[PDB]
């Protein structure tokens, strides 16, 4: 069963999601303006750099991720913000018509703004596929905000210094997903989902890497780096 | 080298 500890760790992990993900959307108005080729660059560019502060207060609010030095935390979270960013993603989007409903018309999202951003369907095509398998999963929020705390704090990050004190961290985090689908997750519905949740987690490594790839090739032109953030430029690379 | 990332880390 799930000790105290455990209890704790998915209380810390619920309120820290619920203070980084406003389902009201209130501050994409803030935003530049979607524009409806790149037209969506700059709106997109602005809530991707917005999304990611939202990750990064996420992430501290880890138990454990403070633990780590400054570097180890700046390598987890750059590597992990995009995905992070698709998963938690994940509760604005809709089967319904494969669209990402932020609340008014003017923020949804659909393969085509994805693509006026600059993006192909070699990462948008797998990036729906991932959704609806995610979406198929019905996630209880105790397992998505544990999923995306697993998600950042990943040993294998390249550049990680203290990989042991990383693993460690995480282990605590998978240990208590796994006892909280055998406790509280009732069947079918939890029939190997532990593993079909990390499955996910590999799918969101090859979408990183196509998205890495994209991003370089998008933003080595100076136009377009024009068009995103400091923060963005930061974290996702600076030609 | 990453000012801003820092600066929302700490
Ligand atoms: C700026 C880098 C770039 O490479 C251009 C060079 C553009 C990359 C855009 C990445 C994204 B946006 B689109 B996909 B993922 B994010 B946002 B939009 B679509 B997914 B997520 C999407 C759905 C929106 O979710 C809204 C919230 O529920 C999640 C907020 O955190």
């Amino acid at each position: 069963k799930l000790s105290e500890e455990q209890q704790h760790i998915i209380a810390i992990l619920l309120d820290a999601h619920h203070k980084t993900y406003d389902p009201t959307y209130a501050d994409f108005r803030d935003f530049r303006p979607p524009v409806r080729p790149l037209s969506m660059l700059p709106h997109l560019a602005d809530l991707v750099s917005y999304s990611i502060q939202k990750v990064i207060g996420f992430a501290k609010m880890i138990p454990g991720f403070r633990d780590l030095t400054s570097d180890d935390q700046i390598v987890l979270l750059k590597s992990s913000a995009i995905e992070v960013i698709m998963l938690r993603s994940n509760q604005s989007f809709t089967m319904d018509d494969m669209s990402w409903d932020c609340g008014s018309q003017d923020y949804k999202y659909d393969v085509t703004d994805v693509s006026k951003a600059g993006h192909t369907l070699e990462l948008i095509e797998p990036l729906i596929k991932f959704q609806v398998g995610l979406k198929k999963l019905n996630l209880h929020e105790e397992e998505h905000v544990l999923l995306m705390a697993i998600c950042i704090v990943s040993p294998d990050r390249p550049g990680v210094q203290d990989a042991k004190l990383v693993e460690a961290i995480q282990d605590r985090l998978s240990n208590t997903l796994q006892t909280y689908i055998r406790c509280r997750h009732p069947p079918p519905g939890s029939h190997q989902l532990y593993a079909k949740m990390i499955q996910k987690l590999a799918d969101l490594r090859s979408l990183n890497e196509e998205h890495s790839k994209q991003y370089r090739s998008l933003s080595f032109q100076p136009e377009n780096s024009m068009k995103l953030t400091p923060l963005v430029l930061e974290v996702f690379g600076n030609e | 080298n990453h000012p801003m990332l820092m600066n929302l880390l700490k």
